[PDB]
């Protein structure tokens, strides 16, 4: 029970983190297509 | 006087090149600041540079 | 540590709201706060 | 003389652009420094720039 | 007058050195920007410098 409860909350936190990195994707891709950031920054964001 | 004119035109060309760079910077930054990809401060600096 | 992360997250949120920070900084602060929350869940599980 | 006035007006326009940028910087930093979002040194630098 | 010409030639030599550097930078950036190795902002800055 303790593991299941703590893991539900932990997965919620990790899902929020993944959503945050995906928002970083949206922004980094927008910058790259906008010609501000090179491909290296976009690829680094993808890896992250 | 032709030489002085050439110097003035060279300064003009330098200023125009800088202006083209600033215009390009602002054109790229304008849609990005709308989605907060660049700081409003950075866009304001770009606009001041333009 | 999580309280520190939330303090920094709120502060960066204010900085983005005032326009002195990009959304990238807000996103990475959010990710750091989520990471601290996941760490707290892991320690809670261990304690239980 | 018209050209000299135009050149001086260009210099004034650049100064006004710089002043506008500094005013925006200070306006953004003023609420942030109260919550210590930006360092007191940075706020004093912004005030000096303004 | 010979000294003044020597001074002006020194200034021209410095300008040519700067031009050479900018030309080399743009030559290196031109194939890289096509594969997005360098940001479009950086290429336009290099072109402006040239």
């Amino acid at each position: 029970l303790a593991a299941t409860d703590t893991l539900r909350r932990e997965e919620a936190a990790r899902q929020a983190l993944a959503g945050s990195s995906e928002a970083a994707m949206a922004l980094a891709k927008a910058r790259y297509e906008g010609g501000v950031d090179d491909y290296l920054r976009y690829l680094d964001a993808q890896r992250s | 006087f032709k030489a002085a004119l050439s110097r003035a035109q060279g300064e003009l060309a330098r200023a125009e090149a800088q202006l083209f760079q600033a215009q390009a910077m602002v054109r790229r930054y304008e849609p990005l600041v709308k989605i907060d990809a660049v700081s409003q401060q950075d866009f304001d600096n770009a606009m001041a540079a333009l | 540590t999580l309280d520190s992360r939330m303090a920094s997250l709120e502060l960066v949120s204010q900085r983005r709201a005032a326009g002195a920070a990009t959304a990238l900084d807000y996103q990475e602060a959010v990710g750091l706060a989520e990471q601290a929350r996941a760490e707290r869940e892991s320690t809670e599980r261990q304690l239980r």
